[PDB]
């Protein structure tokens, strides 16, 4: 292969590697914030589903 | 045992595990554990000899005690939360009791003394159920309560299990006690990563089950239960010795074998959380496991021990054991590292 | 659950007993029905990490209803003082108390 | 004094447990467990659970009857041990009663006691519900719901009892 | 979705090609299992039971195809979550003012 | 000299391999008695709470 | 342990050695007692005295190791005017290893204990200087 | 459908095939006592399967083409060499005895499998239950070490426990002086070197240990030389037996299902004949072991599992 | 907490220590197991009854059902242990050391 093909093949490799390297750092920062603040899809530990509550009139008034 | 009775009992063992895994209510989880223990004892007692009786009694006493602590945790959780949902626990004393209860059920150190003895006292097929299927239910509960588990407690058990499993295997010549201590060591890795990434606990669990299932199936094929009895395999089935070698090296975590993957992934997760001293200590201590895997490969595959004259009679007869799934499990036990990114399916 | 087969298949095997704000026979309400419902509705959908922090009031009140620890401490404080005042000839209970 | 009915029963409850936890002859361990089942029924009864209380008493009476039979066959020696006959049994028995007494003394001396965790000693009546005028037992409606609401619970319990018969026969067929 | 191997939203992703290198490896693993099966049972390894050998390959590829599809989907989900979170929290991902090496300073360590 | 004695006797493969043998024997030389194993379960729980506060 | 460990780190390094030595001696004794409980539980003594005599050796051996570690580590820093020096714990660690060898009647253990305990202690001092976590909080 | 739990679940239970002609008969007696001739007659008259006594090549006859294999594939154990030099240094005496026991154990399994699978009774000439008589005579004559006797007991202790003893034990009781005469008439040169003491040790082992034990759990019939001549008399006794003792009365379907599962898997049967107890007599090193094993697989129709050898005319291998 | 809980919790602890500290008779330890269920039953019942959570009133009953299975399972093993050694002593169960 000529120097030009390998040269610009190298650039295409460097771009892909640089893009992945950035996303790897971004993910570690997103995971850090999501876990600390619990305001994202990840680390979303379940709460009790409110559709299980009964809202009918009960046998007594105060409840 | 009537074959139909064995199947129904065997289906009940699975039913209890499935009930634990699909239950959203602490009572049904406890019921699932009781159903599982009820159905497994008759499998342990299947051959009705004093050793099997001892193993079943030691197993029953351990599992019963864990169920009491587990139910105690559930009732304490009920006092301090008024609900039964399977999820984080609302009382730290309840978290400790449940964590310890599950640790005994798994056989984690220092609640490990029963695993070597129960495994040695029961047939190989029963030992396979004990060291593989019986891990699913307790692990699945740990996978749901981990947000409330005390970090020091869970990591203390993991470190102790890896050490005690590593040292315990060095002195064993019985294959069932080697698998027991190997199991204790591997359980440590699963719970060590649990606080950080529960997915890697599932990955380690599945890969441990595939590799443990393969080893037990190969022991059953030639009806070997001791190191020396296994040392005759080269003189009947040469192919089997080669599969034992590859599977044992994989269990030791040697690249490029499948067994390296869970250790590789767990180290990644722990370092991402700036946990450096612990994965380094864990990886080095796992070299104890490799050492007593390498002895078995020496006496099994890489050398040839003396035979006996009567061995010539076995040359004329073929293997007739089922060896169910053995060709598939051994390939999965060894040639899966190139497919590591498939672990995201567990997410 | 580990495997949420109940949600997938739509069957309801054990969710009915999980909470005391769920439908009870003849609509008999639990003592802490209102406190549970408030906490369950506060924390719904936001996750435990957020709920531990943004629903402390609802949970703290619910815990008080369940175990009544603050109330019993208050009563022991009142009862203890009356013993001090009764024993010192300082206060005298009215006829109805 | 009568307001402390539930506490007094709970004191006898623990004493029964010290009775069989000290582990004398299972003949006397069974006796200790029968007593604890009795005052345990009394405790639950005083909280409005007459059915729950009477049943735990009934179940444990049949269980200890089987235990008594098994003791004479498989857990008997020439000189069955009473609480006074053994130093280890007496030492455990004495230790448990002294640990019970002191907990009682402080909680009564102060109306609160700290034994690892804070306990209020105002009497157990203070937590009871004030209002009540339904024309039924709440425990009965809850227990009776096992057959309408608890379809899944009946299946797993029924199966386990059926398997229990199959299992015990396998285990005991040497 | 809850407890679903492939949620419906996964159909917006391009399915794995039938010539995927990862799928070819899975098919190869089935071939090896087929050969081991002949070996342990002591049949001619390459020749025996070609009907059995074809089922080892076919079943591995069948299961592998769906595993690769779920694998791909879970990684698409991870990116979808990550990018939306970055969108939802601009203050936590601020653009760096990028100096050039002409402006930035680096201490020089001679290799003498 | 004595300094190299520490740098050797401590790091010898014999030293490493022979300490693993002691630890192995301590771990595995048990009596197989239900009584002793459960007595140790009691000690593990007590020191877990009293000493490490795992229940706190 | 949490509170006892805190007080050791609470007081400045190289100063108040009597208090430092009290901390390490307490850490030494607790470790010996824990070993004594497991030892007697799993390897039953023949008589009640030998059970006490076995508790006596292990607890004293462990307390001596800690007391010598705390004393040597504190005094070494005090002499050398270098509080936050990892080397001070290296000397404390070896002295402890020597106590184990002296208490054990075996030059093989004393040397090996010196090296491993010497390196371990220096890593501990490095650990809190640099902030290394052994049980790290989940963060990502 | 190969027999297994599924076949049993579908109605292949032993009780459906047994009768009062489903018996396991063993014919015993000293050397040259007329066992084999009597054994054939009993089987012919009762319609039972006759099993010729298990020799060095019994396992050969049940596998492959049925022909004897070269003796290197049996450790070179030699009956003639035993009679010429019973004290040879290479351990031929015990190596033969250990091989013979495993041959009888294999034959006993084959007989039980035939009995259970088809319901037809069988007739054997000696068995694992009476093989020890030669072990006892060999040791009493100093032909084997005490270590060899202990080895034999270990293998027998973990193998003979899993089987049921014969229904009927026929014993032809011939006095020793008569045997020494009959051996002379027979013409076998090696066999003529058997000493009277050896034969009196076999008779002592039989009459003193074997028959008393078999009495407690089997129908033991004994006969003189002249009674043994007419098999019709012997058959008449067998056909009018009671069968009121022994473990065969306590067997049921699930127990015989377990027994059949064992005897049909020959490697499971032979499992403990090769326990790793390194006696010099029966131990073999890797270089000899490896060299003979490679030779074994080169034998015709022996490299692959039966049915997969093209060099002996097996077809459709790519579909099997 | 309420004062009854002090003795019920103490009762569970006493039986737990009872189970963990063995003597000779294996039957004695099986009683300490039934003791733990009895205290668990009682303490669950108090919580459920006091809080007026109706649907869990069946929970203590289900607790007894699976305690009976454990006791029946434990007694079955004691039968086979006794049939082997002639006693229920636990020191005889040490073959697997
Ligand atoms: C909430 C509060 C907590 C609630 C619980 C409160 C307590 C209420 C009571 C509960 C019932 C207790 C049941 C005790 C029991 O069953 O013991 C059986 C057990 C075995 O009985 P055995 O079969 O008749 O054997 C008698 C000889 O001991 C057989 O031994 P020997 O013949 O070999 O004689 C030599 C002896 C000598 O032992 C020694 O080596 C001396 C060791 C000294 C260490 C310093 O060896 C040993 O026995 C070693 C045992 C040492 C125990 C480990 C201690 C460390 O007996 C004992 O071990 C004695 C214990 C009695 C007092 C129990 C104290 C209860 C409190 C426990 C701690 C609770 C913390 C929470
Ligand atoms: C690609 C990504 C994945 C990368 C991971 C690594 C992939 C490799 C994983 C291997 C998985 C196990 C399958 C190995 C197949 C081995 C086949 C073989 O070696 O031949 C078997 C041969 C049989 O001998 P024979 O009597 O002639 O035939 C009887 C069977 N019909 O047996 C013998 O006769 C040999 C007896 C002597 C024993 C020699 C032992 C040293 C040589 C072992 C080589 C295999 C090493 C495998 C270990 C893993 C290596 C990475
Ligand atoms: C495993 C092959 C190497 C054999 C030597 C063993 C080395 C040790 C293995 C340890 C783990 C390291 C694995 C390194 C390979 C994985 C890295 C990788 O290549 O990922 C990308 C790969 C697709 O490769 P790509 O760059 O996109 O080029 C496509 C050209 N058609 O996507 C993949 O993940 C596919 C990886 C599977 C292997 C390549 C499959 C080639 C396709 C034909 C099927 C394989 C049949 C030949 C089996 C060879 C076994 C030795
Ligand atoms: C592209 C392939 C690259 C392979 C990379 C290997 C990576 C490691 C994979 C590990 C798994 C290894 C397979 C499992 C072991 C099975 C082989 C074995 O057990 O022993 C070797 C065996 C020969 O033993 P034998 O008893 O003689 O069997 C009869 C075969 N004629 O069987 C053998 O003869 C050797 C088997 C291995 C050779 C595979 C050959 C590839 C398929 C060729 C297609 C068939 C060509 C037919 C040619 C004849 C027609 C012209
Ligand atoms: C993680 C990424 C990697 C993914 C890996 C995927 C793993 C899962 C894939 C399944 C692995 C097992 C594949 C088994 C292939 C061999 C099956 C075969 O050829 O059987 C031949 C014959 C029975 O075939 P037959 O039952 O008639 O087929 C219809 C099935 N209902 O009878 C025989 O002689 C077969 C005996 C050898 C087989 C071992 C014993 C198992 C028995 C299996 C029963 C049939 C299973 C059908 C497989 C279908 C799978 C889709
Ligand atoms: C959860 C938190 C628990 C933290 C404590 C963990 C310790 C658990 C260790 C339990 C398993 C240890 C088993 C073992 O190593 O053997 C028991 C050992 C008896 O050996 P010993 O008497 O000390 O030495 C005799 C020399 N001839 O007895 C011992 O000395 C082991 C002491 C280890 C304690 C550290
Ligand atoms: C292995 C032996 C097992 C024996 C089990 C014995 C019974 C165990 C009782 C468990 C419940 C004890 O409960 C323990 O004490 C009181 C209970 O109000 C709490 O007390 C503390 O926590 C709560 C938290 O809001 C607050 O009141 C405050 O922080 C503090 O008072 C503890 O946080 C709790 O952990
Ligand atoms: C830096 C980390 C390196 C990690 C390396 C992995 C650790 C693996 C540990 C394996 C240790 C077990 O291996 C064991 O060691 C002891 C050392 O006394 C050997 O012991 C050998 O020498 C001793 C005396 O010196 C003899 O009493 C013994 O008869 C002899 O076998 C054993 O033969 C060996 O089986
Ligand atoms: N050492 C030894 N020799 C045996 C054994 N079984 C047979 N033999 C020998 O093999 C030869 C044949 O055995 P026999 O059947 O008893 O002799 P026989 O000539 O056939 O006399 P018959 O009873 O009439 O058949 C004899 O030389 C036996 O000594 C054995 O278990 N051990
Ligand atoms: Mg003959």
């Amino acid at each position: 292969d000529g120097p030009e093909k390998n040269y610009e093949r190298t650039m295409a490799i460097l771009q892909i590697e640089a893009e992945k390297a950035e996303l790897r750092l971004k993910e570690l920062e997103v995971r850090r914030l999501m876990r600390a603040r619990g305001d994202g899809p990840w680390f979303h530990y379940p709460t009790i589903d409110k559709e299980l509550i009964d809202h009918s009139p009960k046998a007594t008034p105060d409840n | 045992m009537n074959p139909i009775i064995f199947i129904i009992i065997l289906l009940t063992i699975m039913l209890g595990t499935i009930i634990v895994m699909i239950s959203s209510h602490w009572l049904l989880v406890w019921i699932g554990f009781e159903m599982n223990m009820l159905a497994i004892i008759p499998i342990m007692m299947k051959n009705h000899n004093p050793r099997a009786t001892e193993a079943s009694t030691k197993y029953f006493l351990t599992q019963s005690t864990a169920s009491m602590l587990l139910m105690m945790a559930v009732i304490i959780n009920l006092m301090f939360s008024g609900q039964w949902t399977v999820m984080k626990l609302f009382n730290p004393m309840a978290s400790m009791l449940m964590t310890m209860a599950l640790a005994m059920k798994l056989g984690m150190a220092p609640f490990h003394f029963w695993v070597p003895e129960v495994t040695q006292g029961i047939p190989l097929s029963s030992g396979l159920i004990l060291l593989t299927w019986q891990k699913l239910a307790p692990m699945s509960v740990l996978y749901q309560i981990f947000p409330s588990i005390n970090l020091n407690l869970i990591l203390t058990l993991s470190v102790l299990s890896i050490l005690i499993g590593g040292w315990g295997g060095l002195n064993q010549t019985q294959l069932r006690k080697i698998m027991a201590y190997s199991s204790i060591a591997h359980m440590g890795w699963m719970t060590a990563v649990l606080p950080y990434n529960p997915t890697m606990t599932l990955l380690n669990l599945i890969i441990y089950i595939i590799m443990t299932s393969t080893m037990f199936t190969m022991f059953m094929a030639n009806s070997t239960t001791t190191t020396l009895s296994l040392s005759h395999t080269w003189n009947k089935t040469p192919i089997m010795t080669v599969l034992i070698l590859a599977t044992l090296l994989s269990m030791g975590g040697l690249p490029p074998l499948s067994g390296f993957m869970p250790k590789w992934m767990i180290i990644q997760e722990m370092t991402k959380n700036n946990s450096i001293i612990l994965p380094t200590f864990m990886a080095i201590t796992a070299l104890l496991n490799l050492y007593f895997y390498m002895r078995l490969t020496y006496s099994t595959t890489l050398t040839m021990f003396p035979s006996t004259n009567n061995m010539k009679m076995k040359w004329q007869f073929p293997l007739m054991k089922k060896m169910t799934f053995l060709p598939t499990m051994v390939v999965l036990s060894t040639m899966m590292l190139p497919l590591t990114p498939m672990l995201s399916v567990l997410e | 659950p580990f495997f949420d087969v109940q949600k997938r298949l739509g069957v309801d095997l054990d969710r009915w007993m999980t909470i005391q704000s769920a439908e009870q026979p003849h609509k008999i309400p639990s003592r802490c029905h209102a406190f549970e419902k408030e906490w369950i509705e506060c924390a719904h959908g936001i996750g435990s990490i957020r709920a531990e922090k943004e629903c402390k009031i609802e949970f703290e009140d619910f815990r008080e209803c369940l175990l009544r620890q603050k109330t019993m401490k208050r009563l022991h404080a009142i009862r203890r003082q009356r013993e001090k005042l009764i024993k010192e000839g300082k206060y005298t209970p009215p006829p109805h108390h | 004094m009568m307001l402390y009915i539930v506490f007094i029963l709970s004191v006898i409850f623990v004493m029964g447990f010290v009775g069989f936890s000290s582990k004398p002859s299972p003949i006397y361990g069974g006796l200790g467990l029968i007593v604890s089942g009795g005052v345990g029924c009394g405790i639950v009864l005083n909280f409005g659970g007459s059915f729950l209380g009477l049943m735990v008493f009934l179940i444990y009476l049949g269980g200890m009857m089987v235990v008594f039979g098994y003791t004479t066959a498989m857990a008997t020696e020439q000189y069955p041990e009473i609480w006074l006959s053994n130093k280890a049994v007496l030492g455990a028995f004495v230790t448990g009663l002294l640990m019970e007494f002191f907990m009682v003394y402080y909680v009564l001396k102060d109306k609160e006691v700290e034994v690892v965790f804070e306990f209020n000693g105002l009497g157990d009546w203070v937590i009871y519900d004030t209002g009540d005028s339904g024309f039924f037992s709440e425990e009965a409606m809850g227990i009776a719901a096992l057959y309408s609401y608890g379809t899944w619970l009946v299946i797993v319990t029924g199966w386990s009892l059926l398997i229990g018969v199959v299992v015990i026969m396998e285990i005991t067929r040497g | 979705a809850t407890f679903q191997f492939l949620p419906d939203e996964a159909r917006s992703l391009p399915p794995p090609k039938l010539t995927d290198p990862r799928l070819a490896f899975v098919g190869f693993l089935g071939y090896c299992s087929g050969l081991i099966d002949n070996a342990i049972r002591r049949r001619p390894v390459l020749l025996a039971g070609l009907h059995r050998q074809l089922l080892y390959i076919t079943s591995f590829v069948f299961v592998g195809y769906y595993l690769l599809k779920r694998q791909d989907y879970m990684y698409a989900v991870r990116d979808h979550d990550m990018f939306s979170y970055i969108k939802s929290h601009p203050e936590d991902f601020p653009e760096k003012d990028k100096k050039t090496y002409g402006e930035v300073f680096e201490e020089f360590h001679p290799v003498r | 000299s004595l300094l190299d004695l520490i740098w050797l006797e401590a790091i010898l493969p014999k030293t490493i391999s022979l300490a693993q043998m002691k630890a192995s024997t301590l771990v595995t030389n048990q009596k197989g008695l239900i009584k002793l194993y459960f007595l140790s379960f009691l000690i593990t729980i007590l020191i877990s709470m009293i000493l490490f506060n795992f229940h706190e | 342990a949490k509170t006892v460990l805190r007080q050791y780190w609470d007081i400045p390094e190289g100063t108040e050695c009597h208090r430092k030595t009290y901390a390490t001696t307490s850490i030494g004794g607790a470790a010996g007692l824990v070993v004594s409980a497991y030892s007697v539980a799993l390897k039953t003594p023949t008589s009640f005295l030998e059970g006490v005599a076995r508790t006596g050796r292990y607890t004293f051996t462990a307390a001596a190791i800690g007391a010598i570690f705390g004393l040597t580590s504190c005094i070494s820093a005090q002499v050398r005017e270098k509080p936050d020096d990892p080397l001070n714990y290296l000397i404390g660690g070896c002295a402890g290893g020597l106590i184990l060898g002296a208490r054990t009647r075996s030059y093989g253990i004393g040397a090996a204990a010196c090296a491993y305990m010497g390196l371990t202690a220096a890593l501990v001092k490095m650990g809190q200087l640099e902030g290394w976590q052994v049980f790290a909080e989940p963060k990502v | 459908l190969q027999y297994g739990p599924l076949a049993y679940i579908l109605g292949e239970k032993a009780t459906k095939k047994m009768t009062e002609k489903s018996k396991l008969i063993t014919v015993d007696g000293n050397i040259c006592s007329g066992k084999s001739k009597l054994a054939k007659e009993i089987a012919e008259k009762l319609g039972l399967k006759h099993f010729p006594e298990a020799g060095i090549h019994y396992v050969d006859s049940t596998t492959g083409d049925g022909k004897p294999l070269p003796v290197q594939f049996s450790g070179n154990c030699s009956l003639e060499k035993f009679y010429d030099d019973p004290k040879s240094n290479d351990g031929n005496s015990y190596r033969l005895q250990a091989w013979l026991y495993a041959s009888r154990l294999l034959q006993y399994a084959d007989a039980l499998e035939h009995l259970l699978s088809t319901g037809q009774g069988v007739v054997l000439e000696r068995s694992i239950y009476s093989d020890f008589v030669f072990l006892e005579a060999m040791y009493r004559q100093g032909f084997i070490r005490k270590q060899c006797v202990d080895h034999y007991n270990q293998v027998k202790k973990v193998t003979i426990c899993e089987y049921l003893p014969p229904h009927v034990v026929v014993y032809v009781d011939v006095p020793v002086p008569e045997v020494q005469s009959r051996i002379q008439k027979k013409g076998n040169p090696h066999e003529m070197k058997i000493t009277s003491a050896y034969l009196q040790d076999i008779e002592n082992a039989y009459k003193g240990t074997f028959l008393p034990e078999m009495s407690e759990k089997c129908e033991v019939l004994q006969y003189s030389a002249w009674e043994a001549q007419d098999a019709e008399k012997v058959v008449e006794d067998i056909e009018y037996l009671k069968y009121d003792k022994g473990p065969w009365l306590d067997q049921n379907d699930r127990k015989l299902h377990k027994l059949r599962m064992l005897v049909q898997d020959k490697l499971e049967v032979l499992n403990y004949t090769s326990i790793p107890v390194f006696l010099p007599e029966v131990t073999v090193g890797a270089h000899q072991s490896d060299q003979v094993f490679q030779e074994f697989t080169e034998l015709p129709g022996r490299k692959y599992r039966a049915g997969y050898n093209e060099d002996v005319g097996d077809k459709w291998i790519w579909l099997k | 907490m309420s004062m009854v809980y002090m003795n019920i919790m103490m009762a569970f602890t006493v039986s737990l220590v009872g189970l963990l500290m063995y003597r000779s008779h294996l039957m004695s330890s099986l009683l300490c197991l039934e003791g733990m269920m009895l205290s668990l039953f009682v303490m669950a019942a108090l919580t459920i009854l006091n809080s007026h959570f109706t649907l869990a009133s069946m929970m203590p009953i289900i607790l007894l059902v699976f305690a009976a299975c454990e006791a029946a399972l434990g007694l079955s093993l004691l039968v086979m242990v006794s049939n082997t050694y002639g006693t229920d002593y636990v020191q005889n169960l040490n073959l697997l050391q």
